[PDB]
């Protein structure tokens, strides 16, 4: 029993969600903060990509994935910018195809950002654990992992847009995304959770290895500061969103729609902070900022 | 630097026999090897080829999909796996070495070959001279004709020459037109362009009497010419 | 160090005892050879791609 | 062409041997060795295992190549640039050369000559980033020498007793003050231990530190 | 006495210097004032040879102007085909520390040497098709800086022991030894007729040697620091030196003076390689500026630049026919400029 006949109004009214036909103080506030965050993301990533391309010094695979992170976060900024100018009363102008366009842009952008964070973690582990001095590196592994990230991001943003959604089971799907299913939200959130625990074990192995080997012979303070700030950005900008989605899909009668519009802003603030978390340490590249 | 091959002998038709050529005394791992067969009464005929490190394996029209050629670099051996021999495969199977790099001399060294007697778009090179009478101390010219312009774009006329003394393996004389092989006297010389070729001997002896061959290398399958025997 | 000095003095004495030509005439000779072989120089006059092996 | 097609096969067969040889040479560790003639570099080389001498030895699945370039006796200005990109520069100084003097000069100490060589090497434009391992040899002979002779003969200013522990400690810190690239290169100073065979183990630990710290540089985690 | 000979010796430098002024009638810059300029020399990278995994120090063209050799610290000697960019030979060296190359005029042999104080000679045309080492010329006590074949049997080498030598490859003994340099010898260049050769040393002097007699005919001074490269003019009546004073100078053998200095205020790094053009009108000099300049050899005007290398341009050679100029560098790449 599948229904693409109904409009957005049917889907919201089926769920607990509220259309908000009229403008609001809260709606104007979130539109202002969202457009501010999107402008910041777009500008900060243009600087990072321009610097990473203009300098011959920053022409190595690590900087390639850093520029890829800048590009993915710019794509996130664009997705959130388009989600704005489509909220509050504007959402009432949507159709099923267009709304799926909007949410698919969000899905692919954030999935790409998270996959880039995991790719940078995997690369740092490889670079640290090698036992050579120079190792003139190829551009093969970096472009291979760049296409895996983007292929996975596009397939993850398109799966609900095609097959994996509650066009067919009205009863069994989300409260916040009225059309994505509990199955899809569980999948996305466990994917992000296992990605975060993989980043946590890799950086713990890096810290343990550096500790043992160099203490056998300050770098410890710099390494622990960098590691703690990289995992902390992720935890304080994702754990909210992921626990909120798990609540939606697991607990009935947990009023979870209330803190949704701000938790998404936090998830995009993650991509806002990423260009400066991954460029503050590199004195040279940071100064290159002009 | 000798090359010796093993196998051959007498085989009933349809049987599958293997030819092994044990290279000894040179860098076998960096030599592209060939096989060339000569019928008991007829001229040479190319059959197979392997590049360096078994990167490229080619075959003749009459043996395509029937022969399998392999090399064992560590043991310095070359193998030929023959399947379902026909009555038209009776020939002496020489093994040839060749190395391809700027200015090299391919087909410079030929094995002694083995005798095999089974029980019972292609360039054509034409030379219509056979059993030509000649006397020692005179000047003799051997002419060859091709069906295609062997002069490549870069200016290399990939035409070779060979000399087979009676009861001996073929010996390279000229690895490209206006070039002279290693260990061959200055008397041999070759001048030609496009489809017309000549081989000029200034003064000869009893040592260089025998049959001469012409080969092109512009493209596979390296068709040979008929013999040109000097009569004395 | 007496030997090194003795070997030294005859070296310059041989070096001073050579015919020296005026730089005027030698200047012309370098001018003459460059202009005489100017038109055989690939790098001085660039050659069309038809006669350029690279 | 048929000939030209086979020619390109070689060029690819060549290139695959160069990569395999290049990746084998990249795993090898290149140590440059220096010091005075009587430093004990000869004695260090014996513990580890004309022209440029190469020593190959393996320790804990790591391959070391030590380039004893002491026998060149020519202008270092022309050929020292050949050694840019060594993992480390082993430097040997004999502590028992504080009261001595070179057989050629009148009263210019062997130890002060060691510093002049050290100053030019630690601050060489070719080794701006290169770490220095600094071996101080003949430490037990220095103990006997210092127990009878004063240390004032070499260093005119010295606040400290004729005790091995303090006498040596001044020299080590005196050698470590030669570099102006304090925050670019790390000097790992060791006192030579004969029987323990820890000299080779100290090289192991000093080399990994330079590798580990470097790995943290290029990946940005530093 | 020492002072008798010294006060004598400093006099002998005077007659040499006195006579050189008397023969300084007019500067080449004044004589070539009305020569029409060479014009902007735009030369583009035609071919780029990749396959070295370390810095290149040496390269040498073939007499057929098609093949060339290169050595690097990776301990590989590679014979290139410049037309098709494909490798003909990759020679492993016993010593990774190689500072020079030579490709024999017949192309049967190649020679390399460096800090190992040995000139190794490799045989190219070998029945068993694997470049084998023929001879090891071990008679020097310092690093070899240069080597140039005369014939398949005569090779002249310059070393860091302040001496040049002429060798006999069959016997492997120095037929002649050239002494008189007070500094480390850096490079040598053979005359077109292979009867004379000039050598540049770290003592800021170049000496003209005679290959048969083994005595130095003339000595040229004028530079301020090490002379790093040297080449004859095509006619063998002139030669040019590259020094660390960032100046190139054109000396004459007949007039026994200096003619030009090719200095530019912008340039402050040391010259690593120099080479001429087939007509002798262009002087290509490979600087430490990471780039390579092309000088008008009769006007002393920098007309053209070849900037394509990441690191310093170690070697720089032109073909016999002058159809190309190839430059090596520490960035591990050879580039063919035409
Ligand atoms: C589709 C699931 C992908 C995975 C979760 C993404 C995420 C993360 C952290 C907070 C939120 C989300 C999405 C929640 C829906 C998307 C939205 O835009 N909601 C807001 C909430 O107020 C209404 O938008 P609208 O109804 O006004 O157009």
């Amino acid at each position: 029993q599948c229904f693409y006949n109904e409009s957005i109004a049917f889907f919201y009214n089926r769920s607990g969600k509220h259309l908000a036909t009229e403008w609001n103080t809260v709606s104007k506030l979130v539109m202002g903060l969202g457009i501010t965050v999107c402008i910041f993301i777009m500008l900060a990533n243009l600087l990072v990509m321009v610097a990473i391309y203009v300098n011959r010094r920053f022409h190595f695979p690590i900087y390639y994935l850093m520029a890829n992170l800048a590009a993915a976060d710019f794509f996130a900024g664009l997705a959130y910018f388009y989600l704005m100018f489509n909220t509050g009363p504007n959402t009432r102008r949507l159709t099923v195809s267009t709304w799926l366009l909007r949410q698919g842009l969000i899905d692919t952008s954030l999935t790409a950002s998270v996959a880039n964070l995991l790719a940078i973690a995997i690369e740092r582990h490889i670079t640290v654990f090698r036992m050579q001095l120079h190792t003139r590196m190829s551009n093969r592994r970096v472009v291979v992992v760049i296409v895996v990230i983007w292929t996975m991001a596009i397939v993850m943003g398109a799966i609900p847009s095609v097959g994996w959604n509650c066009i067919c089971d009205i009863e069994n799907c989300s409260n916040m995304a009225p059309l994505y299913s509990d199955s899809y939200l569980v999948f996305w959130a466990i994917f992000n959770l296992v990605t975060f625990v993989v980043m946590v074990v890799l950086y713990a192995h890096i810290f343990g290895y550096v500790r043992q080997r160099t203490m056998r012979m300050d770098t410890m303070m710099s390494l622990l500061k960098t590691v703690v700030i990289v995992l902390g950005a992720f935890i304080i900008c994702w754990t909210p969103g992921l626990v909120l989605l798990l609540l939606d899909v697991c607990c009935p009668q947990c009023d979870v729609l209330a803190y949704e519009k701000f938790f998404l802003l936090l998830a995009e603030f993650n991509s806002a902070m990423n260009p400066i978390i991954y460029s503050y340490r590199d004195k040279e590249m940071s100064a290159t900022f002009r | 630097v000798q090359l010796v091959e093993s196998g051959g002998g007498l085989v009933q038709p349809g049987g599958s026999r293997k030819l092994s050529c044990s290279a000894s005394g040179f860098a076998f791992s960096s030599f592209g090897m060939h096989w060339v067969r000569q019928a008991p009464e007829k001229g040479l005929e190319w059959v197979a080829y392997i590049s360096s490190g078994s990167g490229t394996i080619y075959y003749a029209d009459t043996v395509k999909g029937r022969f399998t050629i392999s090399r064992d670099d560590p043991k310095n051996t070359l193998f030929l796996q023959m399947t379902s021999l026909r009555s038209e495969d009776t020939a002496m199977y020489y093994c040839v070495r060749s190395i391809y790099y700027y200015g090299s001399s391919p087909f410079d060294f030929w094995g002694q070959g083995t005798t095999l007697t089974v029980s019972s778009s292609d360039i054509v090179m034409t030379q219509a001279t056979s059993s030509v009478p000649v006397t020692p101390g005179e000047s003799v010219s051997i002419s060859c004709r091709s069906s295609k312009s062997l002069l490549h774009s870069n200016g290399n006329t990939y035409l070779y020459w060979f000399l087979q003394r009676p009861g001996q393996s073929p010996q390279l004389l000229i690895y490209r037109m206006s070039n002279l092989a290693s260990g061959v006297p200055d008397r041999f010389s070759g001048s030609g362009s496009g489809t017309a070729f000549t081989l000029t001997i200034s003064r000869l002896e009893a040592e260089d009497v025998g049959v001469y061959y012409c080969m092109q290398h512009l493209e596979y399958p390296l068709t040979f010419g008929a013999g040109t025997k000097l009569e004395l | 160090s007496i030997a090194q000095a003795r070997k030294l003095v005859e070296q310059l004495k041989m070096e001073a005892n050579i015919d020296r030509i005026k730089v005027s005439k030698a200047a012309a000779d370098l001018m003459a050879y460059c202009e005489a072989h100017a038109k055989e120089d690939p790098l001085l006059t660039p050659v069309p791609a038809s006669e350029n092996p690279f | 062409s048929a000939e030209d097609k086979a020619a390109v096969e070689r060029s690819k067969m060549i290139d695959r041997n160069l990569r395999e040889d290049g990746e084998k040479a990249a795993r090898e560790v290149k140590l440059l060795l220096l010091g005075a003639g009587e430093s004990g570099k000869s004695t260090i080389v014996k513990q580890m295992k004309t022209g440029i001498v190469e020593t190959h030895f393996t320790f804990k699945d790591l391959h070391f190549k030590m380039f004893d370039v002491g026998g060149q006796r020519s202008e270092r200005k022309k050929w020292i640039h050949c050694f840019e990109g060594v993992t480390a520069i082993i430097f040997c100084v004999a502590l028992s050369d504080y009261d001595l003097v070179l057989a050629e000069d009148e009263e210019m100490n062997r130890m002060h000559e060691s510093m002049k060589l050290f100053d030019s090497i630690c601050n060489n434009k070719w080794f701006t980033d290169t770490s220095i391992i600094l071996f101080l040899n003949k430490k037990d002979l220095f103990e006997e020498k210092i127990k009878k002779s004063p240390l004032t003969i070499c260093y005119p200013e010295y606040a400290g007793s004729n005790t091995y522990e303090e006498a040596a400690a001044y020299i080590q810190c005196q050698f470590e003050d030669l570099n102006k690239r304090k925050d670019t290169k790390e000097i790992y100073t060791h006192f030579t231990c004969a029987t323990d065979t820890k000299n080779v183990q100290f090289v192991f630990d000093a080399v990994t530190d330079v590798i580990i710290k470097n790995n943290l540089k290029d990946c940005g985690l530093f | 006495e020492l002072d008798q000979l010294r006060q004598e010796a400093e006099q002998l430098k005077n007659q040499i210097r006195d006579a050189r002024k008397a023969c300084a009638d007019a500067t080449l810059s004044q004589i070539t004032n009305n020569i029409d300029p060479v014009g902007r020399i735009q030369m583009r990278t035609r071919r780029t040879l990749r396959g070295h995994l370390a810095k290149i120090y040496a390269m040498h063209w073939g007499t057929d102007s098609r093949l060339l050799v290169s050595a690097s610290q990776d301990g590989k000697l590679i014979i290139w085909d410049s037309y098709t960019t494909n490798k003909v030979h990759a020679i492993p060296l016993r010593s990774s520390w190689v500072m020079t190359c030579a490709y024999a005029p017949s192309g049967n042999y190649v020679a390399c040497g460096g800090l190992d104080n040995i000139c190794s000679i490799y045989n190219l045309k070998t029945r068993e098709g694997n470049v084998r080492v023929s001879r090891e010329l071990a008679g020097h006590t310092g690093y070899l800086s240069c080597c140039r074949f005369l014939d398949d049997n005569q090779i002249v080498t310059s070393s860091g022991d302040t001496t040049c030598a002429l060798w006999d490859i069959e016997t492997g003994q120095q037929t002649t030894t050239f002494t008189g340099h007070t500094g480390d010898v850096m490079s040598l260049s053979l005359a077109p007729d292979t009867r004379l050769f000039v050598s540049g040393a770290c003592d800021a002097s170049a000496k003209l040697w005679d290959v048969r007699e083994g005595m130095c005919r003339q000595t040229f001074t004028g530079h301020e620091s090490d002379i790093n490269a040297i080449c004859f003019f095509p006619n063998g009546n002139a030669f040019a030196t590259g020094s660390d004073d960032a100046t190139c100078r054109l000396f004459d053998l007949r007039a026994d003076q200096e003619l030009m200095t090719y200095s530019h205020d912008n340039i402050i790094c040391g010259i690593t390689s120099v080479s001429f053009s087939k007509s002798g009108r262009l002087l290509l000099a490979g600087y430490d500026d990471f780039n390579c300049n092309v000088w008008d050899a009769l006007k002393a005007d920098r007309a053209g630049v070849l900037a394509g290398h990441d690191n310093r341009v170690s070697c720089l050679g032109v073909t016999d026919d002058g159809m190309a100029v190839a430059t090596g560098s520490w960035d591990s790449f050879l580039k063919i400029w035409n």
